[PDB]
């Protein structure tokens, strides 16, 4: 709506990308991963947080 | 000869064999934890003219604040419990939901999961079979109290054998009118009201003289290891209410009157034991579906 | 020498009783000598669950 | 260990490449399959419980000697972790990677009398879990995209309702498929802090629960022992 | 409980906990299955070898 070239916002966090749901960690599980990696190659959202 | 059988033991059909592990065991004790809050939180804000506990409840459980304009669903926790307990009912359901869902739900609180802390008694009487001569009439009517009503025809006294299988712990049988009742080959006792059977203890024999009917009334008390967390008042609710809003409508499934039954069936079919454990993990999850449905009603 | 780890294997003129008592000594000591990664295994199992 | 825990299908993929076809095939002679048994599980009853094996246990058991049976090991190991005993298949097909196998007309394998439903019911579909059907969808779809029957694959789809749901969104030969599908296969991973070391009632989820385990133990140790073995090969 | 603490712990990988029960854990379990094994060809082999 607002024109922004690469816009960081949207209208809702999607819950299916690629018709798959949208992986959910929250931040205490995110902050002890080891295998953190492997994890963003794929992409997921962060919650339990402000 | 004839055979009588109760109706709810016949055919029990082939439950879930997912989210049995101790992943999806904890999800489901973190949804009955989770759930009776939102329950406990609407009633304080109630009391005290704030809306203010009851969003702390919903955010923790939806993951997301109410809105006034947005139908309050419970989010993704209620999908996905809604989920697991059409898993648990047959094998022909679709079990669709994910492991990594599971388990960031299983994070929301700490608990054991463990389905063997404590335990239940179940009221359900089983009557594997009953074994009546010629010129009689036997009928077996109901679960939870069980009638037998006999007719001799004949010229003689008859004997009808019981079976109770071995799973019930115990059995009382209470007559219409003194009876006599004893073990395979052994003497029968003088007629009296009431007994007291253990079902381990081989077939019954009853003696049936001729004249008015004799009804035997049975009562049978069976223990089932259960979570602490386990309440048979709010599992029955959320059995009924399953029911209605269609989560059990499966093709080629058998349907109960109340999840006494259902658990008592599965115990007594082939190899019963192993479906004892994911009934258990049902009845609980139906536990935390009546809570979560009667603060969010859809 | 080498033995078939990485160890170097001594073959020297010595005393009988003063090799009796120095090897049985070695083995003592290399009873409770382990790898760290066994080491981190023994400390989580005191350690709470988180 | 190593199969299991890949998360994407490009992993997946990657490992398959790498991977001889040996190790999806045990040496171990094991047991006959789909045999009802009786198992001890004293940490929860008393008496023992039943339970049938198959053969997507995680212990190895005897395979046929056809086509069939080498596609069965294949895909028990990447659902399971674990091959079966087929006896004497060949240097030469052994040393091919498992993705040659599937994707790749060199070998010499012919699978086009291959029937999806009845390798399904052979692998005890109805018995597995999310993650586990979607790996063996991706390679029914490898298979029918390398004889040509795709348009077997989009029916035998349709007739398995459930199964349409949980299908993998890529198309063998393009890379952009691959490159953004965002599936998850992790059967096993570094575990949450809530896990045991409490066994579990099935012979499926006991073994499943071993290997969950056992991966922090093997990714720390494994990278030292594997080329304490490799190096001077 | 002392030397019987340090001694499950050994046996079964896990600390005793008052509200479980203590039956030898993972190790315990391997080994009455196994036993089965040996008896009869009938019985299964059920134990991975991870």
């Amino acid at each position: 709506r607002f024109g922004f070239r690469d816009s960081p916002f949207c209208t809702s966090l999607p819950r299916t990308i690629m018709g798959n749901d949208v992986r959910r960690i929250s931040y205490n599980v995110f902050s002890m991963m080891e295998d953190i990696d492997d994890v963003i190659s794929e992409g997921f959202i962060l919650y339990d947080a402000y | 000869a004839n055979r009588a059988t109760s109706a709810f033991l016949d055919n029990p059909h082939p439950v879930g064999v997912n989210y049995v592990d101790e992943g999806s065991r904890q999800f489901v004790a973190v949804a009955e934890l989770l759930a009776s809050k939102l329950i406990d939180s609407s009633r304080e804000s109630d009391e005290s003219n704030s809306d203010v506990p009851f969003v702390q409840a919903y955010s923790k459980f939806a993951d997301d604040n109410p809105r006034h304009l947005r139908v309050k669903t419970g989010g993704k926790m209620a999908n996905a419990l809604t989920n697991v307990i059409r898993s648990y009912y047959s094998i022909n359901a679709p079990a669709i939901v994910p492991q990594v869902e599971i388990d960031r739900l299983a994070s929301k609180a700490t608990v054991s999961g463990d389905m063997y802390n404590s335990y239940a008694i179940f009221n359900s009487v089983p009557i594997v079979e009953v074994l009546s001569p010629a010129r009689t009439t036997v009928s077996i009517v109901g679960s939870d109290r069980a009638d037998v009503t006999m007719l001799n025809t004949g010229a003689g006294a008859a004997n009808i054998t019981f079976n109770f299988g071995q799973i019930a712990e115990t059995v009382i049988l209470k007559g219409s009118v003194p009876f006599q009742l004893a073990r395979l080959n052994q003497p029968m006792p003088a007629a009296r009201f009431t007994y007291k059977l253990r079902p381990l203890d081989g077939p019954f024999i009853v003696v049936l003289p001729v004249g008015n009917p004799l009804v035997i009334s049975a009562t049978a008390a069976t223990r089932i290891q259960v979570p602490l967390a386990f309440n048979k008042a709010l599992v029955e609710s959320g059995f009924q209410t399953a029911m209605n809003d269609g989560l059990f409508d499966i093709q080629n499934v058998n349907y109960y009157s109340s999840f006494d039954e259902f658990i008592i069936s599965q115990y007594h079919a082939q190899d019963g034991i192993n479906r004892v454990s994911t009934c258990v993990i049902l009845g609980l999850a139906l536990q935390a579906y009546d809570q979560m449905r009667r603060a969010l009603p859809v | 020498y080498p033995d078939a780890d990485g160890n170097d294997v001594s073959i020297i003129f010595s005393g009988a009783m003063s090799h009796a008592i120095f090897t049985y000594a070695q083995s003592q000591w290399n009873k409770n000598i382990i790898k760290l990664d066994d080491y981190i295994r023994e400390i989580t199992l005191t350690v709470p669950k988180q | 260990m190593d199969v299991l825990s890949k998360g994407s299908l490009k992993e997946l993929l990657a490992h398959l490449e790498k991977t001889p076809l040996e190790e999806a095939i045990s040496y171990r002679i094991g047991t006959v399959p789909y045999q009802n048994v009786l198992i001890s599980r004293n940490e929860y009853y008393n008496q023992l419980y039943p339970d049938t094996t198959s053969l997507i246990d995680g212990v190895s058991r005897e395979g046929q000697r056809n086509v069939n049976g080498l596609i069965m090991s294949i895909i028990s190991y990447v659902v399971s972790g674990s091959g079966h005993y087929i006896p004497n298949i060949g240097f030469m097909l052994l040393r091919r990677s498992i993705l040659d196998i599937l994707t790749k007309h060199d070998t010499g394998l012919v699978t086009n009398n291959l029937n999806y439903g009845i390798i399904a019911r052979n692998l005890t579909v109805s018995k597995m879990n999310c993650e586990q059907r979607k790996r063996m969808l991706i390679c029914f779809k490898l298979l029918a995209y390398k004889d040509g029957n795709q348009n077997d694959y989009e029916i035998y789809l349709n007739q398995n309702i459930p199964l349409k749901q949980i299908a993998p969104n890529f198309i063998p030969g393009d890379m952009r498929t691959v490159i953004h599908n965002q599936d998850q296969l992790a059967i096993v991973g570094i575990p949450a802090y809530r896990l045991t070391q409490s066994t579990e009632l099935s012979i499926r989820d006991d073994n499943a629960k071993s290997y969950k385990l056992g991966y922090v133990d093997w990714y720390n140790s494994n990278s030292f022992l594997r080329e304490r073995s490799e190096f001077n090969l």
